[PDB]
């Protein structure tokens, strides 16, 4: 959120003097904050245009993050911790899964606020028990895939 | 059904040579067949083979014919051998040596695994 002003006086606004003066504008109206902004705008200049001078050299600069992807893409943990993680999940996932028999019995309703109590809509066992199963299968084959890698490639 | 069942005794190499108009043809061939068949069951099953085991069960007439076919296939070093016994213990336990066998290829497995989902 920027704006720019040249500043000239009320008068200017009042006539309508001030889009003769500002021509070779194109003009833009945004709202942080109200009424009481746009009138402020509208004494001022209003918002003249800003126009960026980037290209592609100063845009990579801006992308990266880390080159120490190269040591990270490789490494994987000690095998107890590939176990509680699984641990952790399938345990999670008897909690949510009596729910989900009710959820599958019925849901004719469609309407979201009387779904939400009939069959604990809200507190979805579905999207809950999805979003489980994909971190579960994503972390495993990541790990087990990087100890394989590497066990092949040192020696 | 006989060589299908693996009653090799049953089988005949007895009948067939009886009519002589054009059956035995095919059963004097069949008789190599079966015989090479016995080799091989013979080979992966007993650790031993000895001389009176033999010329019943391959189906020869000699003592000559075992001579021949036991050292091709390297059995040969008397009645007493050790092929069979060894590599049936070998095969289980490969969790303190390294390895990928089953379930492929492992470092395709992995990726394809996460394609399909």
């Amino acid at each position: 959120v920027i704006d720019a002003f040249r500043l000239i006086n009320a008068n200017m606004m009042v006539l309508g003097h001030e889009p003769r003066q500002t021509t070779s504008n194109l003009g833009h109206l945004n709202k942080p904050s109200i009424q009481a902004l746009i009138h402020g705008l509208n004494r001022h200049y209003y918002s003249i245009t800003i126009n960026y001078r980037k290209n592609e050299l100063e845009q990579k600069m801006l992308l990266n993050l880390h080159k120490k992807s190269w040591m990270e893409g490789l490494t994987l943990q000690d095998y107890s911790e590939h176990c509680k993680h699984n641990e952790s999940v399938v345990k999670e996932m008897l909690e949510l899964a009596k729910n989900y028999n009710k959820a599958v019995e019925e849901e004719d309703k469609m309407t979201p606020e009387q779904l939400a109590i009939k069959n604990v809509g809200k507190q979805d066992p579905k999207r809950h028990l999805e979003e489980h199963v994909d971190v579960l299968m994503t972390s495993n084959i990541v790990q087990c895939l990087a100890a394989m890698l590497d066990t092949v490639v040192f020696k | 059904q006989y060589l299908m069942e693996g009653s090799y005794n049953k089988v005949f190499l007895a009948k067939g040579n009886i009519p002589a108009e054009s059956y035995t043809f095919f059963i004097d061939i069949l008789l190599d067949t079966i015989r090479d068949e016995i080799a091989g069951c013979i080979e992966k099953a007993y650790e031993k083979i000895l001389f009176a085991e033999a010329t019943r069960i391959l189906f020869f007439s000699t003592p000559k014919k075992m001579t021949d076919y036991a050292k091709k296939r390297g059995w040969l070093l008397g009645p007493n051998n050790y092929y069979s016994f060894a590599s049936q213990q070998q095969k289980p336990e490969d969790s303190t040596i390294p390895s990928t066998e089953l379930a492929r290829q492992v470092i395709e497995y992995a990726r394809q695994l996460e394609m399909i989902v």
